[PDB]
């Protein structure tokens, strides 16, 4: 990806040998930045509706004539707008972008009537699994705000019309746009970008209202939906070393009908449940995540146990093979992660938006046996343990029994 | 390079148009000749009918040419 910029808008393209591009505009828009709750979400819904020279009909009509799809997603760092086109097609929607961020006219019944309606299903189909909910709980126990706020509008708060326009008028702003091209040949979305994207506001940079802050506690979630359960552990200094301490950990199986080599998952034999760790790197905070989630929460309470166990043996002793095979499963994760459009397209965002260099997947760093049990051990001695209980929460381990 | 997808506005009226009616042309038609032979048929007894149209179609016209003798008749 050649990084350069066009019109005051930075722009990073990589040409390839396939007849469909993906072009994406990252917003510096994610629910850290979010104003109110749910905004940055209501805004991501809002992409593509009615604009002052192209009505959201007259855009989806001309899509499928071009055979092009959409796809939108918020994160807590970045709204991401994506689309995937004929090769060809490229100016169309280079075009369509600049219509959205400047010329997007935000009227009362589109939200009643289409975006809020759609943000809500979106939000109800992510929880239907309980794993979701229980690691979203996790967030908001450790951060409280920024990272804290919700990822989805929620019904209890309401986004409103001005609340959408104000929020966009901060993030639809030269400052706070990157735009990513995916088998786009650069110097052609530099010449397009350029002239399409002149007249955007320059704006300032979207900033998180307050200093990120990390804090300890419980979440108990009654739902009926499943069980499930977030060992969160706040970590205040990130650092790559938890990648493959997560990779290393591990939960999920490697091949089909097995448990996997993996000591979180060796934790679910016995039981019908599924443990996974996850690193989340936010830049100034992370979180480490190990979310156990199943059908039985008796099941789901041994597990836990094992879980956090499994923590200590690590902070105890790695070996070298399983140093090894946290730097094999690390850099794999690392590779498909970048090939993934959806997270492709978020990696090169934050190294336009912010300044943090990608980690190429061939040169992520191989971490000792010491190194990984140093991880491990500060996460045992966390004087901040996170519990996030999901379903029947009287029935789920507490913060005081792990 | 593309800018833009190409396309016209066919004329359409009452969400009618040439293209989809040239379609069912054929059809008014076969529903045309069904409603003739129905209503020819309806009317094939009328006498008119008889001495103006079925009378007159070559070979199975005479059908239609049937006489009363005069010794038959009392009007
Ligand atoms: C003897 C009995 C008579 C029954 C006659 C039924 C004739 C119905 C013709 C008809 O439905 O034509 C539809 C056609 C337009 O098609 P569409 O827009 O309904 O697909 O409509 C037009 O083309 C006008």
């Amino acid at each position: 990806f050649s990084t350069a910029e066009a019109a005051g808008v930075k722009v990073a393209a990589q040409d390839g040998q396939s007849p469909i591009s993906d072009l994406s505009v990252v917003l510096r828009g994610g629910s850290r930045y979010a104003t109110v709750p749910g905004v940055s979400h209501i805004l991501e819904k809002f992409a593509f509706q009615n604009t002052v020279p192209k009505s959201a009909l007259r855009f989806v009509r001309e899509l499928e004539l071009f055979g092009g799809k959409l796809y939108t997603h918020t994160t807590r760092e970045h709204i991401v707008l994506r689309t995937q086109f004929l090769k060809q097609d490229l100016p169309y929607f280079v075009d369509a972008f600049a219509n959205v961020l400047k010329e997007t006219k935000f009227q009362q019944f589109e939200l009643t009537e289409r975006v809020a309606p759609v943000a809500e299903l979106d939000l109800l189909k992510r929880e239907s699994d309980p794993a979701f909910t229980a690691l979203e709980a996790a967030h908001e126990v450790a951060f409280r705000t920024g990272l804290g706020n919700s990822v989805y509008a929620q019904g209890y708060s309401p986004v409103t019309l001005e609340d959408v326009k104000e929020f966009a008028r901060q993030v639809y702003a030269k400052q706070n746009v990157a735009v990513v091209g995916n088998n786009v040949v650069p110097a052609d979305l530099q010449q397009l970008v350029g002239t399409a994207f002149a007249d955007l506001q320059e704006g300032s940079k979207v900033t998180q209202a307050g200093t990120t802050t990390l804090h300890g506690g419980e979440a108990r979630v009654r739902t009926s939906t499943g069980n499930a359960l977030t060992i969160a552990l706040p970590i205040a200094e990130p650092k790559p070393v938890y990648h493959a301490l997560a990779s290393f950990l591990g939960g999920p199986a490697s091949m089909p009908w097995s448990v996997g080599a993996s000591p979180l998952a060796q934790a679910t034999v016995g039981t019908h449940t599924s443990v996974k760790a996850t690193y989340h790197n936010y830049g100034d905070a992370g979180l480490f995540a190990i979310t156990i989630k199943g059908d039985s929460p008796a099941e789901i309470s041994q597990v836990a146990h094992k879980a956090v166990q499994a923590l200590k043996d690590t902070g105890a002793e790695v070996t070298e093979e399983q140093a090894a095979r946290a730097y094999a499963k690390s850099k794999f994760a690392a590779a498909e992660a970048f090939e993934n459009p959806d997270s492709s397209a978020s990696v090169i965002g934050m190294e336009l938006l912010s300044g943090v260099s990608r980690i190429a997947p061939e040169n992520v760093q191989k971490f000792t046996p010491a190194e990984l049990s140093e991880a491990a051990a500060q996460l045992s001695a966390s004087a901040k343990p996170v519990v996030a209980a999901v379903g029947q929460v009287h029935a789920l381990p507490f913060a005081d029994e792990l | 390079y593309v800018k833009k997808p190409s396309y016209k506005i066919v004329p359409h009226f009452l969400g009618f148009n040439i293209p989809t009616v040239s379609k069912w042309i054929p059809i008014f038609g076969i529903w045309g000749a069904a409603a003739g032979i129905g209503a020819l048929f309806l009317i094939e007894g009328v006498p008119r009918t008889r001495q103006d149209i079925l009378s007159k179609i070559p070979i199975i016209g005479e059908h239609w040419i049937r006489e009363i003798p005069a010794s038959d008749n009392p009007f």
